Order: C-alpha cells, then structure tokens, then sequence
RNA sequence: ACGAGAACAUGCGCGACAUUCCGAA
C-alpha cells in the first residue's frame, strides 16, 4: 500500500505545525506526534511527515524509494514568522489591482472583520488535543479511512493557516495546502510509477538540479467535466405536480455529478483530494498524466455519453476536456496557469459542439414506433409509461421527494429509486437504511448532506419544517392571511465569476492552491452559509453555487432574504465581488418555466450595465441595491405604512395619478395629499418624490409593495 | 406652473392663511359656475357659453367686492382677466387649459393648507 | 330555441338620486358616466337593491351569510354561484343612462345635472353643527334603462315576470341608493316596450309593471 | 325636560311700532309696520324675545323658551301716528296673542 | 435558383410552442412552415411535388425597422475574461451587415451583448382563458396558460424562398391563402394573423452569393444517411429534437403524436454541405406526414 | 316584509327657513323644499329628547333602542336598518295654485335689528302646505303598534317644537296633515294605525 | 375549390367592458401598446355558447368552431382573430382627455352584517371601438348559407349578451357594425352573404 | 360690460350708485325678478311701477336720477317692455346686477 | 398534414350603513 501511505503522509505532512504553534523544527514535531499513534505509525507516512523539506531530506539516510522524496516535491510545488497569527481571507488579494488589498482577516461559518486578532495558544493546544482524541481511536488507516480522513482533516484544519510568514499572505488555509500537496503527491507518484521509476531520489532531488527539471516535465492533467442539459431538466417541467419535484430533480442531478466524479476517481484510484471543484454541473479535477488515466478518462467519457443517449437521450449529457500541466504550470512561474484554465475551457466548450456521433445521431431517428402515450412532467415518449402518465424518470423522483425530507442520506446502491451510470440507482435513506444497503452490498455509497461521503449543499426548504405544511410544498408559501398570494423567485448570479477565477487574483499571487481556496470559500458559502441566510423565511432553495442561483418562496419573504444575502455576501466577500439578482412574482399555477424564464430575462436586465443591480418587478424597476434597501424600502414604504396604518384606494390613486406625467395630473395629487387626512410634513415629502425623477419611480414602487402587504 | 408660484408667494403664516383668510367656502360659487360652463362646453365656443363667461366675471367682480379674500385671491391670480382671455380667443382648448389653470390653483391652494 | 326577452324604458327620479362613485369640497360625488360626464344608474345597483328588496320580501334563511342562500326564484332569476348548483342568471340589467329627453329638458332651463345638498350633524352632547356637501341628481332626470331576460324554461316565465313585477313595485315604494333614508333616491320606472328580440316565445301578456 | 305651554296675550296701552325696513313718502300714499307674507300685520316673536332678553339683561334658561311669532292682527287697528316723523303703530286697547313653550321647570 | 425574401407582418399576438402552450417562442423552424404550406396545398387542392420536390426555404428570421436578422453561426470565437464567452452565448441573432464581420471574429464580447440587445423584435406575454365547458355539466372553470408574442410595429419575421418559377407561384399562392390561414399555436382562436410581402431581395441575393470555406444551416435540417458520412467530420451543430401531433382531418379517428425527429438547427457550422431530406416521420398512418430537413446553406469566411 | 306608506301635508304655520340666507329650494322646480333628512333629524332629535339619554350620549348610535329601530342604526356589528324612509317634502301644488291666484311669492323677507346691526332671513311664506311622503318597513309584526306609538308622539313634538331655522325667535312652526295610512307594499293590515 | 371569407367590422362598448403598475381587476391589455383589447378567445367562445343555447355538441357548432373528438375531428370554419383598440376611438378619447379605461366602485351588502365590502374593477369606456376581424372557411359550399345563418344569428344572440366579467350586472354590452364581408381567397360569391 | 363702463365713470361713486339709496330700487328688481323665476301682463305693470318708481327716486334724491341717467335703467326697461321676452328680462336684470355688484366692487 | 387540435379569466356582489344648515341677537 505505497500509494496509500504516500497519501496518508502527504494529507499530514503539516500536521507538526499546529503541534508547533501550540507550544525542533515542525517536521520533527509532527513525526513525533504521529508516531505517538500505532496505526500511523506506518513507514511511509512518518517518512512523509518527518523529511518532507530539503534540509531534512538532505541528511535523511533513506533507501531512495521513500514517498517522501514526493511529498517534499509536491509540497514545494503546492506552496510554491508570527506564531500567533491570523488566517487571511483569500479575497484580500482578488480583484486588488482595482478595489486594493484589504486586512480582513479570520478568527479562531466564519466571516473576516478586519480586526487585528491572534490565535492564543491555548485555542491550538485545544486543536492538537481535538487531533490527538480523534486520532486515538476514531480514526483509523485504510484503503476506505482516507476519505473519513479527508473530511476530517477538512473540519478541522479549514481555518489554520498553512504557513505564518510575515513576508507572504496567509491566503491558503492549511487544509488546502495539505489537500492540493495531498494530489500532486498522487500524480506524481502514478507518473513515476508509469514511468518505473525506482529510485525517487537520482530521479528528481539528488543533483538538485533535476528538480527543476521535474517541475519542468508535463506531469499532471487539468479535467474539466460539464454536464448540459440541468437548467431545462429542472424548470422544463408541466404540471400540479412540478412544484414538489423542482427540488427533487436538482438534488438528483447533483448526486448524479458527484457520482460520476467518485466513479472516475475510483477507476483512477485517487481519492476526492484530487477533485479541485464541483459546482453547477462542472467538475475540476487533477490528474496524473499517465497513458493509463488517459485511457480511463476516453473509456470514462464513451461509457457515460452511452449511458446518457441510453436513458436521456439528448435531454441531459456529459463532456470531459483534458489538458496537459506542468509543476511550473501549477506554480505559475511562466504564467501559464490562466492560459491553461481558458483552454481546458476552450476545448470543453468545443466538445460540446460537436456532441454526437454518426452512429448516435443516425440512432436517433431510427424512432421504430411513434410516441403515442406520453408523460406529464417529461413531454418523452420514447420512455416506457405508466399509468396516471408518469414516466420511468420522474416517478422516482417524486419518490425521492416525500423522502428527501423525512430521510438524510442519499444512497447509490445496486436497487434504487432513481437510475444513475454504471447500472446504479439513488434513493434517500435515513441511517438505518443505508447501513442495510451497505451490508447487503459492497460498492454501494453514501452521502451524507452537510454533515460516507459529505456533500455540501443547500437543501433549505420552510415546507418541511413544519409538518402540517409539509405536503403542500412551495404552494405553501402562498397561503397567508394578509398580502396577495403570490410566490417570489429569485434568480442571482455573480458577476464575472470566471473572470475573477481568471484574473482576479494577481499573476503574482495566482496558483493551484490558491484557486482552491478560492472555489472552497465559494462552494461553502452558497452550499452552508445561505442555509443560516435564509433561516426562518419561507423560502425554498431550488439551485445553489452562485454560478446558478434559484429560490422560489413568497415574494416579500424573497425580497428580504435577497436583500439580506446582498449585504452578507458582501461581508463574506469583503467587497470584490458584486451580486446581480433578479426577482419575479407569479401566481401560483402558474407554469415553472415561465417564472424561470420571466426571472432569467430579468437577471440579465440586472445585469447589463452596472452589473450590480435588481430586476425587482419587470423592465422598469431595475434598482440598485441600496437604493432597494433604504431609498425604496426605507425612506418610502416604512413611512406610507406608518401612516396608512389600510388606504389601500388610496393608493391605488396615487398609483393612477403618479402613472400620469402631466402637470395636471401633479396638481391633482397635490389635491389628493391635501385631502389624504396625514402629516403634512409626510405630504410634502411625497410630492417632492413625484416631482424628481428616479424619485417618483422609487415612491412607486414603494406605494406597489405596500399595496401587495395589504392585500387580501 | 405658475399657479404653483402664485399661491405659494401668497403664502403666510400667522395657522397658515392664503389669501388674507382664502377658504373654499368663499371659492364655493365660483367653482359651481366655472363646473357648469365646463359641463355645457364638454357636452358641445358658443354664444350661451360666452354670456356664461361674461356673468362668471360679473360674480368674480361680485366675490371680490364682498369678500377681501376673494378680491386678493382674484387680483394675484388674474383669474378674470384669463376669462377675457378666453373671450377673445373664442376656443374651447383655451377654456380647457383656463378650467385646469383654475384646478391647479384651487389644488394647491389646498395643499398648502 | 334561446328566447331573449328586452324591456326598455325609463327611470324617473323623484327625489334626488346619490350613487356613489370614485373620483369640489363635496363629501362624496355622484357616479358618472366617464365618455359624457353625466350622471348614471349603474345597473350593478339595481340588480342588487332589487334582489335584497327580493330576499327581503320572501324572506331570508335565519343566520344567511351568503347571497347564494336565497330563496330557489331569486337564484333562478338573478343567478347563483354554488359550487355543482351554479345557476345562470336570467336577468341581465344594464347601467341606465342619462336620457336625451332630459339633458334636453335640463339644458333648457339652465340646470347642472346635479345639486349639492347641504346636511349637517349636529352633535348629540355638545349641539355643535357640522356641515356635509353631497351631490345629488336633480329630481327631473330621467334614465334609459334596458334590462334582458333569457328563457331557459319556458314553464318558469311567467313566474320568473310575476317576480320581477314585485321587485319593480318593491324598489319604486323602496329607493335606489345613497341615503334614501333620508329623502334620497326616490325612483319610479315607466316601461316602455316589453318584447321578444331573440326566438319566438309570446312575451305580450308579459307585463313587469 | 317637562314643556309648558303658555297662551300669551300683549294688550297694547301705547302705540307700538316694528320696522319692516319699508317707508313710504307721499307721493305713494311715514314708516310701515311689519307684515307678514299674505299681507297682514303682525308682531314678530324675534322682536319681543330681544326686548325679554334686554329686560333679563340668565342665559341657558332664556334659550329654553320659544316665542312663536304672534297671531295676525286685525288691519283696522292700524294707523299713523306722529312723534316731523310719522311711523304706523296699533292702535290703544288691541289684543295681540302668542304661544310660549318653555323646557325649563325650575 | 429564384430566390424570393417572405416577410411576415403580424396583426394580432402569435403563439410559438416548442413544447407546451404556455411557451411563447418568437420564431418557427423550417418545418412547421412546410406544414402549414402542406397544409394550404391540400386545402387548395394543389400538387404536392412543388413543394416535396425543388421548394428549398429557411427558418423564420427577426427583423425590425433597422436591418434582418441571421441565426449566430456555431463558429470558434477565440476571445482574461471568461464572462465574454457567456455574452457570446446568450447572443442568438445578428444584423445581416454584420454577419461577416462576426464571422471574421471582430465583435467584442461588449459588442456582442450589443448586438444582443438591439434585436427589436417585440415582447413575449401570456395570455391566461378559461374553460367553462364543464361549468354547463356541474363542473368548474378550467384556467390554462396561452403564450403569444407580439412583434413591434415595424418589425416581423421573414425567410427567403429558393425555386424555379413553377414553384416561386404556386408558394406566392400558397403565402396568399396563408395570410389568413394563419401560422401558430392557436390560429382558430385569434392568434397568428399576419400579411406577407414576396419580392426579390438584392440584399439577400448578394449575401448568398458569397462563397467560403465554411457552410451555415440557415434553416433546420439533417442529411441522409449516405449524407452522414462526410459532412459531420469537423463541424459544430446543435441536435434540435423535433416533436408534434399530428394535425389533419384523416390521419386517425384520435389525434396522435408523430416520430420524434433530430435536426441539426439552423446556424450550425458544416465544412462539407449536405442536401436535406423530406423525412416522413408518420407511423401506421392514413397519410404520410412529412417533416422538412432540406438545407438552406450560407457560405462564409471563418 | 311589507311596505306602509304614510302620505300628507306640513302647513307652514309660521315662517320656515332652511339654509343652503337664502331656504332651500329645489332645483328644477326652483320652489321651497323641506328635505327629508332635515325632518328625519329634527323628530329623532325630538323623540329621543323624549325618552331618557346616557349622561355621556357623543354619537347618535347610542340612543334608545326605539330611536335606533325606527331611524336606523350604524353600530359597528350591531347595525339596524332604518325602518322610516323620510322623503322630501315638495312645494303642494295646490298651495302653489293659492299663492299664484293672488300676487304672492312663496318666500318672505324678514328683518331683525339685532341691537342695531340689521340682518335678513329669507322663510317660507306662512300658510304654504309641503306634502310628506313616509316608509315604513315592516320587519317586526310585534313591534310595528310600539314604532307606531312613538311616531305619533314624534310628530306631536315637532308640532309643538319648530322645524329648521331659528325657531326660539319664532319662525318654523308646521303642522301635520296626514291624508292617509295604508300598507302600499304587502298584505299588512294598516287600518287600525 | 377552397375559399376564406373575410369580415371586418367595429365592436362599439355600449357598456363598460371588463375582460380578466398595480390594479385591482385590471383588463386584458396589448402587452406592447398597453391598450385594451378583446381576445378572440373570448368572442369564439362567447358565440360558441350562444349558439350552442340556441340550437340545444350539436353539428353546427363542431362544424363552425372546430372539435377534435375521436373519429370527428373537424376543422375550425371560424377564425376569429383579437379585436384591438380601434384607431378613431383612440383619437377620440385623446381628445377631451379621456381615459381608455374607467374604475368602477362597487359593493356587496352582506346577509348577515349589512356591511358593504368595497370593490373596483377595470372596465373599458363607453365611448370605445374595437376593431373585429373574422375568416370563414368554405370547407363545404353547400353549408355556407346555413353557417351564415348560425352566425348570423350567434351575432345577434351576442348583441343581445354580454361579452364578458359582468353582464347580468351591467357590463360587457357590445355592439356589432359590419363594414364589409368579402372573400379573400378563392371565388365564392360572398355579396349576398351577412349579418345582422 | 357695459355696466363696468358706466360705473366707474360714476366712481368718483354716488349716493344712488351706494346700495343704501340703491336699495329700494333693488327690492323692487327683486320682486319683478322673483315673479318672472317663479314663471305675463303682471309682469308689465310691474315694469311700469318700476318707471314709476325710477321717477320717484329720482324726485326724492338727484344721486339717484344721475345714477338713472347714466345708466339708462329705465330706457332699458322700456326697450324690455317693447320686446316682451323672459330672456330680455334676464338679461336686464344681469345688467342691474353688474352695475350693484361694480358699485361695490369700486367701493 | 403548424407542440398540435377543442377551451368565454368565467360564475354571485346596491359604493352602502347612522347624520336637523344648525345655537345667539
């Protein structure tokens, strides 16, 4: 088990630094830390943690077919003194060629405040005794424990820096650099065992020299996995029964992602470290640049496009673009890091263009028999139906909801509910039930959700809170006693997010371990995060990421949790990153892909020009977000319903006068708050609203938002 | 908005009073004359409509000798000389825009109120 | 065979006639015909004073809360909306419009259409009198009213008529709108033509009045 | 309140004179006494009502009686009489007759 | 050939659906306009073999009162900012003036979203009825959803007409009985009334006249199987998947839904060209329905 | 659910003015008119002054329950329905004839010193006759002898009191005529009243 | 062979027409030019109902309005198309400035508590005109006559009707003016043919 | 107007244009107009009473004769009487009315 | 042989309940 103790010693060669800082040389310490332990007290991986820098390894008297000759030159390419110090939010350095380099730094989900703070050393002895207790006796070492490792690790070392050098920033968490050193350590040692390397030592460290030759070799591969077809596979959907399902199909095609990425890192036999990112349906990924993992990403790629023409169609597909990277790439010495991303990106994108083949496409219009009977939420005929007109898919999904709810754990397993690659099927099952599943089968996986396997992502929804609105679902939003029952949905995206992948972060500053920092800053803010964003609103989380944002709920419940999830994304991102949204209100009934379509045309109203604003209604209410929080909201609506407090025809008046430019038309408000029967002071603050443009259209829409609070 | 100009110019406090005491119980008759030479133009300027016009500015002659305010308001605003105005251009837009000339007058000074 | 059966004639206002309507101290105007500005009667009042003057006379179901649980005739005629028992409304009336005859009659003469009655409140512990401004249309107007019935049994017609001829002696002994309580809204009907425009039923010895 | 009617009969000892507001010089027959609409003379209430509230002079007592204006005097008893100014007055001995309601029992 | 632009000027708002009623699309295919002129040919008791035989049309395109609208050709755009290629993406119609410039690559990213949002074609809405035949028999009202888009005043559809003088008459024919025919979703119902100008276009006579090395499907199409074996090497496409009922007084006693179609949508990039086929796509029917897949091509300069 | 209509005249006893100074008169006929919301108010005035009132009576939806009965009621969930529909009293026709046999106006003018700043009322020429026009529902068979009962002792109150105007000075005295009581609308039997 | 008849004609609002920024009850409207118009939709079925009502679906009302029934499936003969704000009326009401569209103010009297419940619904003025168009299709010659008739009398069913949201309580009251029918395509003699 | 013209000529105003001499003049417009708003050979003699009665203010104070003769009130009623018309009286009266009201307007 | 064909945003609803142009000379 090489590989796995290079794993294992890769994942802990910093684990003496937190030893260190709790209070020799923090390799020393972290050997002899580990070596307090039997089960890690294996060769390889103490080797690892002990000798991983050059000055130990110089004098290290090894018999240069240790794994730490990887270690060491894994770490230096994932890298590549005040012991109490902080860690640096990674989004410090992002954009600071134009908003500057800011201070925000964290303290021992936790938010940066630009505070100067230190970690006590007692908060780090606390760490080490957490380490020491958890190592004892719940973790183990394995083949299966290196995931349970991971996810430790992660918990754990999330926010530690990894290096305390005044000179650098401290951007990179130390789970981070253990987990990106953790996968060049596994690419490399599957390059050098393609290659029959036996000697690591004459091969790359002795002449030191050959070092630098390494980093100069083509060792690694950057994959990019893009599944197309999700947005219309989730909201293309017709029927009273679509609304329950929104949610079950978006959490179905995220299992079915991570499920395709576990598969090819099993058939790869790295672990999720080498899984950079997964988001909206991609999928980063670093992998060895072996002829051997070559032949498994073609034969990966053949055998998932056959089994999504098998059950898809064209409906939903995969595509998988692979680009050759060097150390020197990683480190971005040369500054090919950005000039490699774009074209993994290109050569993605140009796979997805030409998608089909000759014989798939001369397939598809074999079409023996027509389609006659077809289902409701799928308009697929070629699929078998059943009875009351559902079709194979999405009468399973429906299983999967009403379950989603009352179980936690998401099991791939031989026997299911719906159907995923490799001949598998996904069911959500409580604890008991996938201990069953996986005693009676071996090869059955598990996730557990924000927690086996761990999935990040957010599944908020107000229905299932409360048991007696639990079966009606997102319809439920619509039952309340004052307001128009209507449902908001909120579509958001970030603005430029690629292009901050891209150039955000400074060339000096941009490397592998840093984009994935950025990406798991990223993904924990909109997978963990918006669920406390978002506590006690009647809301439904459909897709989260940020790349693709949905929530359906009540539309002034919407409102509010947008403007509150405008104003914590810019504390969590410090500024750097703006927010674009667009809202929509729809009655219930009303069809799924209009309120998606309607939502999407005003996300990108908002986002054309100052990439900054909120569509909140239609055409005419693109606002600014703080002009929506104090100008419209504030400044306007909390005092016409101080004072009104129903009036709801008389501001229906006002609503008709002030649609009236013509002068004759502000004399007859002028009338109409003269006899409103309210404050003067409040009159005269409304008529100069209706004389200033982008004022009157604020009073408006602030006199439309009242009225939708009081409506019956 | 020069109806906007001329009540606010005239605006004083001592209780905020226009006009030296204006009230819209004093405008009462005014208003119901000029309302009914409206409704008779909207229906159909015309004969019966010009010595309607030229009894509206014998009762504003009549308003301002009974009432001060009346006669201050009548002076500022030059309400009959526009209905000479509206007499000797002999169209029934300019009777429309004197009738929202009036309104706006009579709205604002409500609003100042 | 759809049977449409029209009456068309007049509405004469005995008393001054105050129906409410959005849109001068007054403390509430008169409905108004918007495209003329002439007072109107819109037939959403008259079907509703007739059918309450209906349910009145016949007699209301103790505790009723709804208008569906009328009396089977007021269903039949003025229609229902039961979930399963929805039935059609026979009756079809018409907002009634300021007659030409009388804005003729008013333009002679010199009137305005309308009057402002002055009331006042005067206060039952402290004697103060505070004034109120309503406007009222003047009691010569007349109004063109055309209501439609719709045979959908011809056994029921007869019956359905008989009703409509106590609604009408009900609502012109009763008033029509506003404070009628209060020497308001005084109405009497003068029909005109009671004839069959659609289909061939016998409407003659059809009479509402 | 308990009301109390009261048949008030004024006898006139002295030539009595109300302005109607209305003097005519010769050429048309000297101050003309009050009459009502029809044409016949009488005594307003508003007048004698002033004169008991000059006599008084409380003031919620006072409002609680009401003076009806007074029966139609017989034309006859008018007259002229001389003060250089002529004014016509009732004549001595007639009988005027009014009605007094009053809400006040104290 | 005689080539012929067709423009299409809308009375009234005109339902699209490319899978539900509720659907507004603002164009249609190649194929459901071969359907309606099928359709029209019969009603008229015309031949058929005009039609089946040498009529070679596009997809409906955008105009408004400034210039005609071409689909975004499926070309490689070379482009530090990844949100550029989004702008890209979500462009779909570009001005005829500057269809070589885009194909040469000089439209920026900004550019695109310009072009983007200066396409004026109209505003999408829908339209929600009712259904009271179950009121009569002691039932409810039955709401259902109908999206229509309604084009601007000086905007509309058009698509250029390729065929001999036999074929340009009888379609002049055809588009006449079609004016009040009508095209869409609910013709029956007071949606999609329009009139149709025919004339010969220079403009559009010119742009076809260009060669290249390159080939855009301006209209949605397949190729034979023989066809297959060369054109699809080397060519970004898009499979559009083709689905309906079929609509006719005979085809069965109850309506029916035909073989589901793939077609490579219009704008797709081809370096080698290919001639459609008329696919019928009627299984077990009275009659064959046909489905156009013939290729109106573009050539251009990448 | 019956109808009783009560029809007859007010003779002018004394001078009656009606503000609207100039009476009130009625539009198209350009005549006096005594409105019916001025006699619905001046006898339910009358008449709860009859029966006992709270020390604290602000509103007149807290009179005695027969005021509230007969003149209706605006008690928030307790509303009564008036069952006295009032009408307006027009200028008698044949009081009209009377006045224009001779040359007579139907309005006088009357002058007070007010010791002297002298001040004109316009009054209704005493001896005009205004017919009246009554409704009274029947929505209580019980209770129609009691609304009955405390309508005459109403009207005889008016008729000791004034009606509109000032009338401790003297003016506005009427009387009541009443033609005839019979049930227009229903079987009700109306003869004894 | 095949023929389409064209009808053109003014709808007139003899009364305020209501057919379902912030309004309560609003009108249907032109999502574009924001003004009101009547869906053909909503004139089909309304004299698909009324024919219906007079002749008892029946065979005419399958012939003329479509129906896709198993083994019957016919097509629709009439295409009535949405009737938009007419031209002249729009002059009209800007002169004088006029509104389109009016609020009318009602209530509901309870049974229980006799208190009034306030309502506004939109409602086109009476001054207004629709623009109405129709095709007929002569799928069968020797029905035409008959159809018209059917028509015909549908028409004057609907000028007795109402259009839509009201009607029994005053609303909706239309009226028709034929301007022409002519035949637009093939060569049937349509001059004998009308309404009304 | 005419009245407008003539009254502030005579503003210098007269006794007789002040409303306390112009009062018996105006009780006596008011009695003929208030016949004619309830509506004539009555009609006449009141007319003739009237001329009578301009005479007799005229004899009894000359500020009312210069008032009369500068507004030619009695020529007018004489040129109502010739025509005879209710409408002629109206506007007579109007005229009447705008000479009291331009009166107190000047005062 | 037009994601098509058939489908009335339709049915019930009073702008309504109570109110002195009034006290003083």
């Amino acid at each position: 088990n090489k590989k796995l103790e290079l794993m294992y010693g890769s994942l802990l060669h910093d684990i003496g630094k937190i030893v260190y800082r709790s209070n020799g040389t923090h390799s020393k310490i972290g050997s002899q830390f580990l070596n307090k332990f039997k089960p890690f007290q294996l060769s390889g991986i103490v080797d690892s943690v002990s000798y991983h820098h050059y000055k130990e390894l110089a004098s290290s008297s090894l018999l240069d077919d240790s794994v730490a000759y990887i270690t060491y030159i894994a770490d230096n390419i994932a890298s590549g003194f005040d012991k109490r110090a902080p860690l640096a939010s990674i989004f410090n350095v992002v954009n600071s060629e134009t908003k500057g380099l800011a201070n925000y730094t964290y303290s021992f989900y936790r938010y940066p405040t630009d505070a100067k703070k230190e970690y006590t050393s007692s908060q780090y002895a606390a760490l080490v005794n957490k380490m020491t207790d958890d190592l004892s006796n719940k973790l183990k070492v394995g083949p299966d424990s290196f995931s349970s490792l991971l996810q430790w690790t992660e918990s754990l070392w999330s926010y530690i820096p990894s290096s305390t050098d005044t000179n650098q920033v401290m951007d990179v968490s130390l789970y981070d650099h253990s987990k990106i050193t953790c996968a060049i350590a596994s690419c490399i040692y599957d390059y050098l065992t393609e290659m029959n390397c036996v000697n690591y030592r004459k091969e790359l460290f002795s002449p030191y020299e050959k070092t630098k030759q390494f980093y100069q070799e083509d060792v690694f591969l950057l994959v990019s996995l893009d599944m197309s077809g999700i947005q219309d596979f989730i909201y293309n959907i017709s029927g009273s029964k679509a609304l329950k399902s929104l949610r079950s199909r978006s959490f179905y095609l995220e299992t079915m992602l991570e499920s395709l990425v576990d598969d090819l890192l099993s058939d790869l036999e790295l672990s999720r470290a080498n899984l950079l990112y997964t988001g909206g349906g991609h999928a980063y990924l670093l992998l060895p640049n072996t002829e051997r993992a070559r032949d498994v990403l073609a034969s990966f790629e053949g055998e998932m496009k056959e089994w999504f023409i098998k059950i898809f169609k064209t409906d939903l597909s995969v595509a998988i673009a692979y680009k050759a990277c060097t150390g020197e790439d990683l480190m971005n010495s040369n500054g090919t890091y950005s000039d490699l991303w774009q074209t993994v990106s290109r050569k993605l994108s140009d796979k997805k263009a030409h998608k089909y083949s000759l014989n798939e496409i001369k397939l598809f219009n074999s079409t023996i028999h027509a389609g006659t009977q077809e289902c409701k939420e799928c308009l697929r005929s070629d699929i078998d139906i059943s009875e009351d007109s559902l079709c194979k898919i999405c009468e399973g999904i429906i299983a999967i909801s009403n379950d989603l709810r009352d179980y936690s754990f998401f099991v791939v397993s031989p026997e299911g509910k719906v159907p995923l690659p490799r001949n598998r099927y996904l069911s959500v099952e409580n604890q008991d039930g996938a201990e069953r599943k996986i005693k009676m089968n071996k090869e059955t996986r598990i996730y557990s959700k924000n927690q086996v396997t761990n999935l990040w992502m957010c599944d908020y929804d107000f229905s299932t809170l409360n048991p007696e609105t639990k079966k009606q679902g997102i319809a439920s939003y619509v039952n309340r006693e004052v307001g128009i029952p209507r449902l908001g949905v909120l579509r958001a995206d970030i603005d430029n997010l690629g292009t901050t992948f891209i150039k955000g972060i400074p060339e000096q500053y941009r490397s592998i371990s840093r984009t994935a920092t950025l990406s798991r800053q990223l993904s924990m803010f909109f997978k963990f995060e918006l669920s406390n964003i978002l506590k006690g609103a009647r809301i439904s989380v459909i897709y989260s990421g940020g790349d693709d944002l949905f929530l359906i709920g009540a539309w002034d419940d919407v409102i509010s949790k947008a403007l509150v999830l405008r104003k914590a994304f810019t504390r969590f991102s410090a500024g750097k990153l703006t927010f674009s949204a667009g809202i929509g209100m729809y009655p219930v009934k009303y069809p799924i892909s209009k309120m998606a379509s309607e939502t999407g045309v005003l996300e990108d109203l908002a986002k054309r020009g100052e990439k900054n604003q909120v569509a909140l209604w239609n055409d005419s209410k693109v606002f600014g977000w703080s002009q929506l929080e104090e100008q419209i909201l504030k400044e306007k609506m909390i005092p016409l319903q101080e004072a009104l407090t129903h009036g709801k025809s008389f501001l229906y008046k006002m609503l008709e006068l002030l649609r009236n430019e013509d002068q004759i038309n502000i004399a007859r408000l002028a009338y109409l708050l003269a006899r409103s029967s309210l404050s003067e002071e409040l009159t005269q603050s409304i008529f100069a609203w209706s004389q200033n443009k982008q004022q009157k259209v604020e009073l408006i829409t602030a006199i439309e938002y009242l009225v939708y609070q009081i409506r019956e | 908005n020069f109806a906007r100009k001329v009540v606010e110019e005239n605006k004083r406090v001592k209780e905020i009073v226009l006009f030296n005491g204006l009230t819209t119980s004093k405008l009462r008759n005014l208003l119901e004359l000029i309302n009914h030479v409206y409704t008779k133009v909207y229906n159909s300027l015309s004969e019966d409509v010009r010595d309607e016009l030229e009894y509206l500015k014998v009762k504003f002659a009549y308003e301002s000798g009974r009432e001060p305010a009346v006669r201050t308001f009548i002076e500022k605003t030059y309400v009959d000389k526009l209905v000479d105005v509206v007499l000797k251009k002999n169209t029934k837009k300019i009777f429309l825009d004197y009738c929202k000339y009036f309104e706006a007058l009579v709205a604002y000074a409500k609003f100042y109120r | 065979m759809y049977s449409k059966i029209r009456i068309v004639g007049k509405i004469d206002v005995l008393t001054g006639l105050h129906i409410g309507g959005g849109g001068g101290a007054i403390a509430s105007p008169v409905v108004r015909d918007p495209y003329s500005r002439l007072p109107i009667i819109p037939g959403s009042s008259i079907k509703g004073k007739m059918r309450s003057l209906l349910a009145k006379h016949i007699g209301l179901i103790p505790g009723q809360k709804m208008h569906n649980q009328d009396a089977p005739e007021i269903l039949r005629l003025f229609g229902s909306s039961q979930k399963g028992a929805i039935q059609s409304s026979r009756l079809q009336i018409s907002d009634a419009f300021f007659s030409k005859a009388s804005q003729e009659e008013f333009d002679k003469k010199d009137l305005a259409y309308t009057e402002t009655k002055f009331e006042n409140t005067i206060s039952r512990l402290t004697a103060v009198a505070n004034p109120r401004q309503i406007e009222r249309v003047t009691r010569g107007a007349s109004f063109d009213f055309h209501i439609i019935y719709n045979v959908e049994n011809i056994n029921e017609v007869m019956a359905d008529f008989e009703n409509i001829k106590t609604a009408i002696h009900l609502l012109e002994n009763d008033y029509l709108g506003g404070g009628g309580t209060r020497g308001n809204g005084r109405i009497r009907f003068v029909i005109d033509s009671i004839d069959t425009v659609v289909g061939d039923f016998d409407s003659s010895n059809l009479s509402i009045k | 309140m308990i009301e109390k009617v009261y048949q008030v009969k004024l006898k006139v000892y002295g030539p009595v004179h109300i302005g109607s507001g209305k003097i005519i010089r010769k050429q048309e027959y000297l101050h003309l006494f009050v009459r009502d609409g029809r044409g016949d003379l009488y005594i307003p209430g508003s007048s004698l009502k002033g004169a008991l509230r000059t006599v008084l002079e409380s003031a919620e007592a006072f409002h609680s009686l009401s003076i009806s204006d007074s029966l139609p005097i017989d034309p006859k008893n008018l007259a002229i009489y001389q003060k250089p100014l002529y004014r016509e007055c009732v004549n001595v001995g007639t009988t005027v007759e009014f009605t007094m309601k009053i809400n006040s029992d104290d | 050939l005689v080539v012929k632009l067709v423009k299409l000027t809308f009375k009234s708002p005109v339902h699209f659906g490319m899978k539900r009623l509720s659907d507004s699309n603002h164009t249609i295919a190649a194929d459901t306009l071969f359907s309606a002129l099928i359709i029209e040919a019969l009603q008229q008791q015309l031949e058929l073999s005009h039609l089946l035989n040498n009529l070679v049309i596009t997809d409906l395109f955008p105009y408004n009162k400034t210039s005609y609208f071409l689909p975004k050709p499926l070309i490689r755009i070379e482009g530090g900012d990844e949100s550029g290629y989004k702008a890209f993406k979500k462009l779909t119609y570009i001005p005829v003036e500057n269809y070589s410039e885009y194909l040469r690559g000089e439209i920026d990213s900004l550019e695109a979203s310009k072009i983007a949002e200066s396409l004026n074609l109209g505003k999408a809405s829908l339209s929600t009825k009712v259904s009271l035949q179950a009121v009569d028999h002691n039932g409810e009202s039955e709401p259902y959803s109908v999206g229509n888009f309604t084009f601007y005043p000086e905007s509309g559809l058009y698509f250029l007409a390729k065929g001999n003088a036999d074929t340009i008459g009888q379609l002049e024919i055809l588009m006449h009985a079609l004016q009040y025919s009508g095209i869409g979703g609910k013709r029956s119902a007071g949606y999609g009334q329009f009139r149709c100008t025919i004339e010969d276009s220079g403009k559009f006579d010119s742009l076809l006249s260009q060669t290249g090395n390159i080939a855009i499907l301006l209209s949605s199409a397949m190729a034979s199987d023989e066809e297959l074996v060369d054109c699809l090497e080397d060519a970004r496409y898009l499979l559009k998947k083709r689905t309906g009922f079929v609509q006719s007084k005979t085809y069965a006693d109850q309506l029916v839904k035909k073989k589901d179609f793939y077609a490579f949508s219009a704008g797709s990039t081809f370096y080698q060209k290919f001639n459609g086929k008329i696919f019928d796509v009627s299984d077990n029917g009275r009659h064959s329905v046909y489905r156009y897949a013939k290729a109106f091509w573009l050539e251009g300069k990448i």
